[PDB]
């Protein structure tokens, strides 16, 4: 409540901040999707909401990694943002959490 | 099957089958298209030679890959790479690899017109007739889906407008605003 | 009556067509083996 709240929601504006300048950080590459991607609640993005969700065969230029468990990128498609891309490890936890 | 599979960051422009490559017919009318983009997009295109047969992934495995590479490191300051390959007249040719090409379709739409074109480049190209029209009947059967952008005008300004927007539309997907 | 009694009951008007169509597609992909092969 009080306690969890102090570091809960300063670990997004880290991550914004995160997000912020790196709109103008270079592009490092880019890769194939072979799946598709939604992002929800349980994902536990550390900015909620501003990950971006794609379709098969979709191309992210991958601008940078955010932590083990994202990355920083964006779809490449006119008027498309920046937003946040799981790592592939993280896409299978997301896999094996939906089984349990 | 991994989600993530590395491309370049600037995909490169193929120009595919109005026949077989190594010909009169169908080099000549893609080197209008060499043509047209070396001054169209002059400043934001690198447009080069691809001897190496890039379908492989003969020539060795470290004569591609340097190939490839090549190409990794043309597409790496956000510049449009376009090769004029020899080797690739076809989209299952290069669906293996990883560079993943903006295939597009030059389409003659009648075989009747191809084949009144070989006659008008020589009797030297009127030994290949039936071999010229099996695999743009091929690219016939192709889906088009499959191709990234269809070709089939015929006056030079047409097809290359349409080939001009495509590209710049593409530019603006791959150069977001700031 | 004789413009739609006796050439659409032949249809040659389809085959003339065609033809210019197929005028349109000569000139037109010459010029592009003719662009091509000096440039």
């Amino acid at each position: 409540q009080g306690p969890h709240m102090a570091l809960r929601k300063e670990a997004e504006r880290q991550a914004l901040a995160q997000l912020e300048k790196a709109k103008t950080k270079p592009v490092a590459f880019a890769v194939r999707t072979n799946v598709g991607y939604n992002p929800s609640p349980g994902d536990e993005v550390p900015v909620e909401g501003v990950a971006i969700t794609f379709e098969p065969k979709d191309f992210l230029h991958i601008k940078e990694k955010y932590n083990n468990d994202w990355w920083i990128g964006r779809l490449v498609k006119e008027g498309c943002e920046v937003g946040f891309i799981p790592s592939p490890v993280k896409l299978d936890s997301l896999r094996l959490l939906q089984e349990q | 099957v991994p989600p993530y599979d590395v491309v370049p960051s600037m995909r490169p422009i193929i120009l595919v089958g109005p026949s077989l490559k190594g010909y009169e017919v169908t080099d000549m009318m893609q080197k209008a298209l060499f043509d047209f983009l070396k001054h169209l997009f002059d400043g934001r295109i690198s447009i080069t030679r691809v001897t190496a047969d890039i379908s492989l992934a003969r020539s060795s495995l470290a004569e591609v890959q340097s190939e490839i590479e090549r190409i990794f490191e043309l597409a790496r300051t956000l510049q449009l790479v376009a090769l004029d390959a020899d080797t690739i007249n076809h989209p299952a040719q290069l669906s293996k690899t990883s560079l993943a090409p903006i295939i597009v379709y030059i389409k003659i739409t009648s075989p009747k017109v191809l084949q009144r074109l070989i006659k008008s480049r020589g009797k030297s190209q009127s030994k290949h007739l039936n071999v010229q029209i099996a695999a743009s009947e091929k690219l016939a059967q192709c889906p088009p889906e499959m191709f990234d952008i269809i070709l089939d005008e015929n006056q030079l300004e047409d097809a290359c407008e349409h080939l001009a927007e495509y590209l710049e539309a593409y530019w603006k997907a791959t150069h977001p605003p700031s | 009556t004789k413009e739609r009694e006796k050439a659409k009951s032949r249809g040659t008007f389809q085959k003339l067509r065609e033809k210019q169509q197929l005028e349109e597609d000569l000139r037109g992909y010459m010029s592009w083996i003719t662009q091509g092969e000096v440039m």
